[PDB]
């Protein structure tokens, strides 16, 4: 009635980090080598990584040495996998694995498995902005809202950087869809409404992207 | 490095039949080779080791030999409780190696997939998205090919696949393959295709239409 | 300088799990207790946890005692914090800290920081679907067999069941396994096959129930004008 | 648990002032007390720790003193690198406890909010989504609430703001609040209004649009 369990999977942007946890009931980890495995979604398992008592030795597959790690905890009875760098062949669900018998021999084959946990890699590491115009409807108000990027930074001028005075660029919110958005405004007189151009320079340098966007008072 | 190759890859029998599944290792590894029994969605369980060894609680159907670079494991009178994926695993003392599996499916005749696509409806059209769908209906065996055309143009990772399992009237497969886009690039094409390769078809099925008709 | 940098932030919803990990360099920690803290939106700091030299002490902040749990590995200098039922207010910036000065003694302040990670819970933990349907087209229809469905998407989390007819229609229904979507959302798709001449007086409704949601949705599929 | 209490929370200066902050414990803590400062978006920097020692490289304007149950950190001079938040911290062997931070910035006039209000523009519109911004432009102090009724119909859990930190040139503050809908939600109803509360005005201002 040995027991394992798994936490810490989802979804995770590529190059992204994501660590699992990996708790157990009815033994302790300390007299065991703990294993990852992983499911990949062709069906078949592929071994990931072993950690030995007292972490003596810790292998890892080819494809995850130097972005992998393996950690134990053996007075509280926890296993940790820390994956960073990610890549899409990382996609599978990861079990932690046992290695132990009724009598624990030198080489025991894996004789308890946690149900395991989803670990999803989305192919895209970065996405560029959509830039709409924040029109204007004395002192009058406008600007552009710069939404649904990923990641930060994202930096944004007015006129190549000619106008600079009433310039707010309001820091990034991240959006419940996992996207970054903003919105950068300007201060302007009324009158130079019909004659001076506003354009917003929008660059987000992860993507290499650059957005000039003008801004009229709509029709 | 060790590799262990599995054969076949895909083992098609019926209820109350004896099959082997074969073990081959680049090198010799004696006796140290395990069996696990996996079914979707479940964990591995540890069914053989040191490539004879039943584990406690293991039915006596199953059994296992074979040393150096040659192993198989046999079930004698498949139960439909068999029907699962099998791994056979070298393990070593701080490293492991797993085959690609075997999956044991019920066997049935070849049957050709039924195709139809579907446009993506107007509700969902406006809200932003349109979602184009293809279906594979009643199908056998489970490999099988879809590659979306549009405007004649094949498409690469905006699309997701989806499988069911062995029907238990029919023994057949189902796929659903989405390619999903804004409606700007909806709006952006005219004609959407799918393309079906499958060994039960003389050649591949084209099923598409024009965005608008 | 020593330097210290965590990683494993990010969206989380409400009830779900994330463990964050903390990376040195420059100095060992294994002669430094350990601290994780936490700057909430309203701009205080709040202690969370900390870890003793060998993980001889591990202590709490009763606001998340029982649903974290701190760890560390010396040999590879690196901290751990598991965040399980993780709620609203567990939303913050997280610091890895460490606690130490120029000599160590009995009792030093927290001499070196990350520089944090974002760690946002999201206060819904589940989503309604939104279904669509997949028509009979006027030419996707061969032989005497039509084939129409629909499309369940953008739901959280798993499962959903659909029946059709309200039970009636069993044969030739295929509720397909869901996808993950890159919005971190779900999506599936139900079809079933009928014979044609059945389009003009038999009326099908595809029944999804997400239970997670509680949500039921009874959508009809006729063919398009 | 030791609860440590931070006074004020927010102190207004000029540059040039001279400032305290003070840190009460409910329970004796002797000197086991430390002084952090903290920037948007940047990590804590230790200040001072056993109630009195400057940690090497802080500036001598810098002090701190104070036992038992009674703190203060004295900034004689301030300049403006100093215009950051506060906390002071209990550390013990084990545990610790901070103060709600004490914000210090430069203190101004109060300055009512600029309110301006922004529809969903057409071309993000017909992609689904619409986003309604609500602006507020110089204003003074930090506090205001934004409210969205939508058809007369508070908004709650649709709404997101932002604000950006003292401008180098007027010290004022200035709030976007961003309303994201769905397109068929946002061609559901007609008129959409951001109502502003803050205390440079008489009552709250709402600034509103009919959807065409
Ligand atoms: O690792 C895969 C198996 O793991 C579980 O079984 C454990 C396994 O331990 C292997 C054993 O290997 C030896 O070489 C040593 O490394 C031993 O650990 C020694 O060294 C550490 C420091 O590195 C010491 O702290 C230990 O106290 C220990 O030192 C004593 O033991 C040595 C070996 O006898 C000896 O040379 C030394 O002088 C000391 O007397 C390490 O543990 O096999 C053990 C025996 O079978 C078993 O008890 C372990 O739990 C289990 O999951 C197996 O199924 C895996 O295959
Ligand atoms: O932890 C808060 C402070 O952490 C840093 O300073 C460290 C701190 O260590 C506290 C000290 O407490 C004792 O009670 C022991 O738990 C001691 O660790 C002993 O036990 C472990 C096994 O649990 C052994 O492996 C150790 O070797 C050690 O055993 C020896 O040392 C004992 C203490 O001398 C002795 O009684 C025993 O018989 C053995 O000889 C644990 O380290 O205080 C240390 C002394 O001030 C300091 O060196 C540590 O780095 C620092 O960040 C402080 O600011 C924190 O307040």
């Amino acid at each position: 009635e040995v027991q394992l369990v798994e936490s810490g999977g989802g979804l995770v942007k590529a190059g992204g980090s994501l660590i699992l946890s990996c708790g157990v009931s009815n033994f302790r980890i300390s007299a065991h080598t703990m294993n990852w495995v992983r499911r990949v979604p062709g069906g078949g398992l592929e071994w990931v990584a072993s950690i030995s008592t007292s972490s003596t030795y810790r292998d890892y597959a080819d494809a995850v040495k130097g972005r992998f790690t393996v950690s134990r905890d053996d007075l509280e009875d926890f296993v940790y996998l820390q994956m960073h760098k990610m890549r899409v062949e990382d996609t599978a669900i990861y079990y932690c694995a046992r290695k132990g018998s009724d009598r624990l021999s030198d080489n025991d084959p894996f004789d308890a498995w946690g149900p395991g946990t989803v670990v999803t890699v989305s192919p895209a590491s970065t996405k560029g902005p959509s830039v709409f115009p924040l029109a204007p409807s004395g002192t009058a108000a406008l600007g552009c809202l710069v939404k649904d990027y990923f990641p930060e930074p994202v930096t944004v001028s007015w006129n190549s950087g000619a106008l600079t005075s009433g310039v707010h660029t309001f820091p990034a919110v991240l959006q419940s869809s996992g996207l970054y958005s903003l919105s950068s405004v300007v201060t302007v007189p009324s009158s130079s409404l019909g004659t001076q151009t506003y354009i917003c320079n929008v660059n987000h340098k992860p993507s290499n992207t650059k957005v000039d966007k003008k801004v009229e008072p709509k029709s | 490095d060790v590799v262990m190759t599995q054969s076949p890859s895909t083992l098609s029998a019926s209820v109350g039949d004896t099959i082997t599944i074969t073990c081959r290792a680049s090198q010799s590894i004696e006796t140290w080779l395990a069996w696990y029994q996996q079914k979707p969605g479940k964990a591995p369980k540890l069914l053989i080791y040191k490539a004879s060894t039943l584990k406690t609680g293991v039915p006596s159907r199953f059994s296992g030999s074979g040393s150096g670079t040659e192993f198989t494991l046999t079930i004698s009178g498949l139960q439909f409780d068999d029907f699962a994926t099998y791994h056979c695993q070298h393990y070593a003392g701080y490293s492991a190696t797993f085959g690609q599996g075997t999956r044991v499916e019920i066997k049935r005749t070849v049957a050709a997939p039924s195709v139809f696509i579907f446009p993506p409806s107007d509700e969902q059209l406006k809200s932003g998205t349109a979602s184009v769908v293809c279906l594979l209906n009643n199908f056998y065996p489970r490999e099988a090919k879809v590659q979306w055309k549009v405007d004649n143009a094949l498409q690469s990772g905006n699309s997701q696949e989806s499988v069911t399992e062995q029907d238990s009237k029919d023994s057949t497969y189902s796929l659903s393959s989405t390619l999903t886009l804004s409606k700007a690039d909806y709006e952006k094409h005219k004609v959407y295709a799918c393309e079906v390769t499958h060994q039960g078809l003389s050649s591949p099925v084209t099923k598409s239409f024009n965005r608008g008709e």
